[PDB]
């Protein structure tokens, strides 16, 4: 039913609503009209807050009641009466007393507690100092009366300091921050006490508990003294951290003070940090699995792990580089050196996570003390070297432990996801940035810098663990790949010739591995890695070439295997390989009297003839590098033809046959092969280079005119039959060859490097070809790829292509913009690439923008407009890109400069508000800033014509304050001329800071979704007024 | 087979939509449709231990589409921050979303997701992400877009509420 | 000066001179390992060996109805190694004339096609799914039997003809072949596949056109009759059957291959067609297809 209680001035009751809150939260589809009514309610006020939380599953429907009660604090507080705030502050105080003594709180869940508590910041918030000023002693002797009084003021504390230190900025404006942060400092002594107090003496567990949580927050702030200059570190460590259920808050606190980046309190740190250890060894012995403790642990006894993590890599890497110096210290320090160790082999990503992270820190610092090994050989009289640099010295044999830890606990280096795209094509995709390959590169990157430090240990790690591997038998898949991994990740790490020594023991024995092992279950696991291995070492095959040879033939027999991901792995690494060893496939080697690459091309079939479809395409591209690499013109080019025969055998084929029915390019099979065809030709592209296009032009034009076929072909089939039928096996496919026909004409030109050639052949057929068909498509059926595929060859051609932007622009500007002109939803792909593409224009081919008529112009300029307007991150961050690119193109050309100001500047400074006010574009916020900044800063001097009718008696600048503060005013009219005329002249003011600029936007975005009132005046005018001159005043000083 | 309440949010085109449709259809929204207030979404993944259902609360991430904001978390048993590695702002702002959920729900079992991984271009390393370690959260790399580490979030929260950290999803009838 | 790890012995299997690497008379004479220099024996073993302790029927069935769940030694539990693959021929039969045949292969993908249950799929030795498609193979289009009547061949398949070569058969309309000479098998094929509608022609219910290779005798005279044919595809090689054997997937000396080029000087033979082993500015690019701009 509607039950629709808006109502307003019937005397409506409480216990219908009470219904609706009971199926917002429980029922199904109902709460569909439950939501969509409770939402609604937030229309008049709010004289209903009184009578429910009143009236009174209820405690829901008075959590209700409250958020329109915090709506009004934050929104119409200033302007209420002084008698009505006053009203509720009584109100909410008591509301608090009542219930905050309740004797029950945790059943009228801390949720109406908590909500209330918040409540009360909300409202001190707003008056606190002025109009509040007994508040912070009131509260005081109110805890020292009432230890429930008392328990939930210390969660009061919390909220406030939260509210002023840690969540002001956005929030509140940059000068009453300040007011509040001093408020609060300058008040807080008297509140250290009572926390204080009840530390020494309190023996209540949960009032205690939270007085060290609201102590917790405290520590982001407190000036320093109350931390080091009093008995607060030495009450935690001794009283509260030995103790079960508050040695996590203890330590958390510990950490965060621990993590103190000044120079003023060695003394304290030093005895802080032994006095802890001491009860970390009472507590959990050094001698104990910690590994075992968190994989048998629950939400206590695993948090705390974590927080040792962090407490003693926070602690080390800040004031562990004066654990070294003194000398009493020097065994506290390898005592937590031991810690870190035990912890590292807690199986859990995020822990092992923190640990790395000091790990690296530690061999980065010892590195740059000396990057080089001692010298092995003691002296002729037999004492030590001191080849030992100072401080590395301390560490030696933690490092070692730490070296066995990066080999034994190495992360997969690379990361396959197999998933199938937009066409019901499977395929296998390479991760890039993920964390987990994050994770690798931190480990390769400690075990890098261990090794330079001594790699003789690194080596010897290693022999051992590949030992015990062989006959020390604590064989399995999962170790084997691990210390692979780690071998390989050190490459380049060593000495040229250690390498050679190390390569060829390390895969000897691996070698020798795969033939005791018995199965192919094993032997492909094996064998996996030693192709990987020497996959990581291109140095070590560009010196040994019959190695390399038979690694090559060995990955061509591999290539038969029908055991699973063999083939997988024989490509990976023949492409890896063949990309680091590329000209030794094309140059003839001692020992043979022709180049490696013709035995491969006269053998292509034979070598490939079990491949899948995208493993052929992974090997052309691995032959494509080889090509690349010869430079003599006229050998690469007979390379080139044979390297693509077998490719256009099927081309040709086909083509023939569609000069004879065109109905062909309609077969699913041949159009199943012109796009594996084509994307063979793809890869082959991507390593030749710019010399493939002997190839290209060979088909450049007849494939031009298939993928028109394919294109007509089905835009027809949906304008017969709506969307849905691209929603099937042949029409997928046809998108295939348009998409992989894009893919290689922008793919080629971005590598080509002659522009003019490039625009004067293969820029022209494009124009019938694939922008007239876009044109003509029905929108539905037209390839977003192709407004992309133009951007890249605008940005690659440039200047040779600003003479066709006419010709392009017509096709696909107004047609495509007709797609993306109603809502800023539908068509996304279209909506990205289109801005893309006028993105490149603007940028590379700006002289177009002024062939065009002023009509035309306009056109593209509101378009930036709307692309600005969306609430798609990337496409209106792509239009304030455009447009601030745009002014700085239009600063260059001083004739066509004033007209743009005459015409646009105002009409762009109102667009550019009309997002900075609105709530959903807060991403911008920098572009936005820099964008106004620079107009302002040009209004100073540039534009020199008349913005107004009168002519000098009004300078720009005075017309351009007082139409922005008419706009601003005008469309804020809740705000007092003060706070507008204050905004405005910091527009001016701080026009060569963006930084500063941006609060100063910030700042009136708060105040804007406040009714400041003509009444109370809290802002802060000769103190900001000036303020603000004191940056006017650094653009003009130094 | 007991269910749980599960209250999804973060920024706005984070992904939270896009990431709920993809498990219960299958498909990829490409479009940006902004949510108003919420939209509950009952998912159900099978375990060794028996079926298991999540009631997701995917909220509103606009400050204008808000809603009853707070006022979906109550009585909420999990939960899942997620930003897009793509924008910085939206990792920036988490720690205001873990905020108003915990003064809500004070021990619930959270997780941070960094969604669209899959965007070559990313623009929040994983070096910066740190914001869960001292809350005690679970983090993920995910992509709606290519079902990269798809499931990771609701297999760990499983894990934590059904006190078993060998449950395992097997898609059993 | 340089002492480089034995790489060439990394193997994983235990085949018996495998043409997944070059001839046995090219990497080193005696090759290594795993290669032999005598068919001959094992070949006589092998045959010898022939009788029946395995289960085809029941094998046909799994294949055709992907179904393994349990219930010289055994059959590979899926679509992977289904093919029986040769060895080089290295020792040349005594007998080769009279008790051996050849099959000039085309260029293009061994499969493994499977018709079923209204459909047809094509596999590679790798189990790796190539299509699926339609066919007039019994089993293989939407109006066939739903009741036990399935095939399974062993083929190439060329892409410029669009063409599946039919090279063996291993089952047909729901009964198995493996327990049949090769003799038989190649006679079932030539005799059964154009008493096929359609079969070798393109229409919608019958998208590939199935051919089956033809094959000849192996005799002095024959081979160099063979040697300048013309056929309707590219050469890739010869295959060599000896009459007498059962279709066992894996690797057997029982059946030889040879390039064009190999023939000639190892058996010998004539040598002319296959043996032949392995203002004014420019703007050069013309089209075939021809239409509009
Ligand atoms: N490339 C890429 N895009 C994604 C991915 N996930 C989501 N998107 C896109 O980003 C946008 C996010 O849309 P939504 O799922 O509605 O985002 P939301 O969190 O629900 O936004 P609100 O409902 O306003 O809070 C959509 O356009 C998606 O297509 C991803 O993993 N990769
Ligand atoms: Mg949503």
């Amino acid at each position: 039913h509607a039950a629709r209680q808006l109502l307003d001035f019937s005397q409506k009751l409480d216990i219908n609503l009470l219904d609706n809150v009971v199926n917002c939260l429980y029922h199904g589809e109902g709460a569909q009209q439950r939501m969509a009514q409770e939402v609604l309610t937030h229309l008049k006020e709010h004289p209903d807050a009184w009578t429910r939380v009143d009236t009174i599953q209820n405690m829901n429907t008075k959590y209700y009641g409250l958020q329109i009660l915090e709506n009004v604090i934050k929104t119409r507080w200033k302007i209420l009466p002084r008698n009505q705030c006053e009203g509720i502050k009584k109100y909410v105080v008591g509301l608090i007393i009542k219930t905050s003594s309740d004797p029950t709180c945790v059943e009228k869940e801390k949720v109406y507690i908590g909500k209330l508590n918040m409540i009360l910041v909300q409202i001190l918030k707003q008056e606190w100092p002025k109009h509040w000023p007994t508040f912070i002693s009131d509260i005081v002797g109110a805890s020292r009366t009432s230890e429930s009084l008392c328990q939930n003021n210390m969660v009061i504390l919390k909220l406030l300091s939260e509210e002023v230190f840690d969540f002001s900025s956005g929030q509140i404006t940059q000068v009453k921050a300040k007011h509040l942060k001093d408020s609060m400092c300058n008040e807080f002594s008297q509140i250290f006490q009572l926390c204080q107090f009840v530390m020494e003496n309190s023996q209540n567990a949960p009032l205690v508990h939270a007085t060290l949580e609201t102590l917790l927050r405290f520590l982001n702030w407190i000036p320093l003294g109350y931390i080091f200059e009093t008995k607060l570190i030495s009450t935690l460590i001794y009283k509260f951290l030995n103790v079960p259920m508050f040695r996590n808050v203890s330590l958390k606190c510990l950490t965060e003070i621990a993590g103190v980046s000044v120079s003023q309190y060695e003394e304290q740190f030093e005895t802080l940090f032994t006095l802890t250890m001491m009860q970390l060894k009472q507590m959990l012995p050094l001698n104990t699995n910690i590994r075992l403790a968190y994989s048998n642990g629950k939400d206590d006894e695993q948090n705390f792990i974590q927080n040792l993590s962090l407490f003693l890599c926070t602690f080390l890497k800040e004031h562990g580089q004066l654990l070294e110096k003194r000398l009493n210290l020097r065994e506290a320090l390898m005592e937590a050196l031991h810690y870190m160790l035990l912890v590292s082999e807690v199986e859990e990503t995020e822990i092992f996570k923190i640990c790395l992270e000091y790990w690296n820190h530690l061999a980065a610092e010892l590195y740059r003390e000396s990057p080089f090994s001692t010298s092995a050989s003691p002296l002729l009289s037999g004492s030590q070297h001191f080849d030992i640099p100072p401080r590395r010295q301390l560490y030696l044999t933690v490092l070692s432990k730490v070296r066995l830890l990066m080999v034994s606990r190495m992360a997969k280096p690379e990361e396959v996801l197999v998933v199938e795209n937009d066409q019901g094509e499977v395929v296998r995709e390479f991760m890039k940035d993920t964390d987990s390959i994050n994770l690798y590169k931190n480990m390769r990157e400690t075990l890098v810098y261990l090794t330079h430090l001594d790699y003789v240990d690194t080596e010897i790690i290693m022999t051992k663990k590949l030992q015990n591997q062989v006959n020390g038998t604590e064989w399995s898949w999962k170790n084997l790949n691990t210390l692979c991994w780690a071998i390989g990740s050190i490459s380049g790490a060593m000495h040229e010739e250690d390498e050679k020594r190390f390569l060829v023991t390390v895969i000897k024995d691996l070698l020798g591995l795969c033939e005791q092992k018995r199965g192919k279950d094993n032997k492909a696991i094996i064998a996996s890695n030693i192709m990987y291995i020497v996959g990581q070492y291109p140095r070590f095959l560009r010196a040994h070439w019959k190695f390399l040879k038979t690694v090559v033939n060995k990955l061509f027999e591999f290539m038969h295997e029908t055991h699973d991901g063999v083939q997988d792995m024989a490509c990976d690494t023949f492409i890896k390989i063949a990309q680091k060893c590329r000209r030794h496939f094309v140059q003839v080697q001692v020992g043979e009297v022709m180049p490696f690459i013709d035995e491969i091309l006269n053998n292509i079939n034979t070598i490939i003839c079990d491949l899948q479809p995208q493993q052929v395409h992974t090997f052309y591209e691995a032959v494509g590098y080889m090509i690349g690499a010869q430079t003599d013109q006229t050998v690469q080019e007979h390379l080139i033809e044979k390297y693509m025969l077998l490719p256009n055998q099927v081309w040709d084929s086909i083509i023939q046959q569609a000069t004879k029915n065109v109905d062909i390019l309609k077969d699913p099979e041949t159009v199943k092969q012109l796009g594996s065809i084509l994307k063979t030709n793809v890869r082959a592209c991507k390593a030749v280079g710019h010399p493939f296009v002997i190839q290209l032009g060979r088909i450049y034009l007849d494939m031009l005119n298939v993928y028109k076929c394919l294109s007509e072909n089905i835009s027809a089939a949906i304008q017969a039959n709506g969307e849905m039928v691209t929603k099937q096996p042949l029409i997928r496919s046809m998108r295939t060859v348009k998409r992989e026909t894009l893919k290689l004409i922008s793919g080629w030109v971005s590598r080509s490097n002659d522009p003019q050639m490039v625009a004067e052949n293969f820029v022209p057929p494009l124009l019938d070809a694939v922008l007239i068909d876009y044109q003509r498509n029905v929108p539905a059926a037209r390839e977003p790829e192709v407004l992309s595929t133009m951007a890249i060859i605008v940005n690659k051609l440039g200047g040779h292509i600003t003479a066709e932007i006419p010709q392009i622009f017509d096709a696909v500007f107004e047609c495509t913009l007709n797609m993306i002109n109603k809502d800023f939803e539908e068509y996304p792909e279209h909506r990205t690439n289109f801005f893309l593409l006028l993105q490149a224009v603007n940028s590379h081919c700006f002289p177009a923008f002024l062939a065009i008529p002023p009509a035309q112009f306009k056109l593209v300029l509101d378009s930036i407009i709307w692309a600005f307007k969306h609430t798609m991150r990337n496409v209106a961050d792509t239009g304030l890109q455009i447009l601030f690119t745009l002014l700085q193109n239009v600063a260059q050309e001083e004739a066509a400069a004033q007209s743009f100001y005459q015409t646009y500047f105002c009409d762009i400074l109102q667009h550019i508000f009309s997002v900075v006010t609105d709530t959903s574009h807060t991403a911008g916020l920098t572009m936005h800033a820099s964008i106004l900044a620079y107009m302002f800063n040009l209004v100073e001097e540039g534009k020199i014509s008349t913005p107004l009718n009168p002519g000098n008696p009004v300078n720009n600048q005075m017309f351009i304050q007082d139409y922005v503060a008419n706009l601003l005013k005008s469309a804020f009219p809740h705000l007092q001329d003060a706070q507008v005329k204050l905004f405005v002249t910091g527009l001016f003011s701080l026009n060569q800071d963006i930084p500063a600029f941006k609060e100063h936007l910030r700042d009136f975005l708060v105040q804007i979704k406040e009714f400041a009132g003509e009444d109370t005046s809290d802002l802060f005018l000769e103190e900001r007024e000036t303020a603000l001159r004191q940056a006017q005043e650094e653009k003009h000083k130094l | 087979q007991v269910q749980f309440k599960l209250v999804l949010v973060g920024d706005g085109g984070t992904g939270k939509t896009t990431f709920v449709k993809r498990h219960l259809t299958g498909e990829f929204e490409k479009k940006y449709v902004a949510t108003l207030g919420v939209e509950v979404h009952p998912l159900v993944f099978h375990t060794n231990r028996g079926p298991i259902k999540f009631n997701v609360w995917d909220t509103a991430g606009l400050e204008k589409f808000g809603g009853l904001r707070d006022g979906y978390y109550i009585q909420a048993q999990c939960a899942i921050i997620m930003f897009d590695v793509t924008s910085r702002v939206t990792y920036k702002n988490v720690p205001n979303w873990h905020r108003d959920l915990v003064r809500v729900c004070e021990n619930i079992p959270i997780v941070l997701c960094g969604n669209k991984v899959d965007i070559k271009d990313r623009k929040v390393k994983a070096k910066s992400i740190v914001f869960h370690r001292k809350k005690n959260l679970q983090y993920y790399d995910i992509s709606a877009k290519s079902n990269y580490n798809f499931e990771k979030p609701f297999l760990w929260l499983a894990r934590k509420l059904i006190g078993d950290p060998n449950l395992e999803f097997v898609a059993m009838p | 000066p340089l002492q480089l790890p034995p790489l060439e012995r990394l193997t994983l299997s235990q085949d018996l001179n495998s043409t997944a690497a070059p001839h046995p008379r090219l990497s080193q004479y005696k090759s290594k390992y795993s290669s032999l220099e005598q068919s001959e024996r094992r070949r006589r073993l092998l045959e010898l060996q022939k009788s029946k302790r395995l289960d085809y029927v029941n094998h046909a069935r799994r294949l055709a109805e992907d179904d393994w769940t349990g219930m010289v030694k055994k059959l590979p539990k899926h679509y992977a190694n289904q093919l029986m693959l040769s060895e080089w021929l290295i020792d040349v039969p005594s007998d080769l004339g009279q008790e051996w045949i050849v099959v000039v292969c085309p260029v293009g993908k061994r499969a493994l096609i499977v018709a079923s249950r209204g459909s047809t799929s094509a596999y590679t030795k790798s189990g790796y799914c190539v299509n699926r498609f339609s066919s007039l193979l019994p089993g293989g289009n939407r109006r066939n039997s739903t009741a036990k009547d399935y095939t399974i061949l062993d083929c190439i398949y060329n892409e410029v003809n669009q063409t599946y070569y039919v090279l063996d058969v291993m089952c047909w309309r729901g009964h198995p072949f493996y327990d049949c000479q090769t003799d038989f098998r190649f006679y079932w094929m030539h005799s059964k596949l154009p008493e096929e509608e359609g079969l070798g022609e393109k229409t919608k219910l019958n998208p590939f056109k199935f051919v089956g290779l033809k094959n000849f005798p192996c005799t002095p005279e024959s081979l160099c009759d063979v040697l300048s044919m013309d056929f309707p595809f590219e050469v890739d090689g010869l295959l060599f059957y000896h009459k007498q054997t059962h279709y066992s997937p894996g690797s057997t000396p029982l059946v030889g291959w040879l390039r064009p080029y190999m023939v000639s000087d190892v058996l010998g033979v004539a040598v002319p067609a296959g043996p032949l082993t392995t203002g004014s500015s420019h703007s050069p690019d013309h089209p075939g297809c021809l239409m509009e701009n």
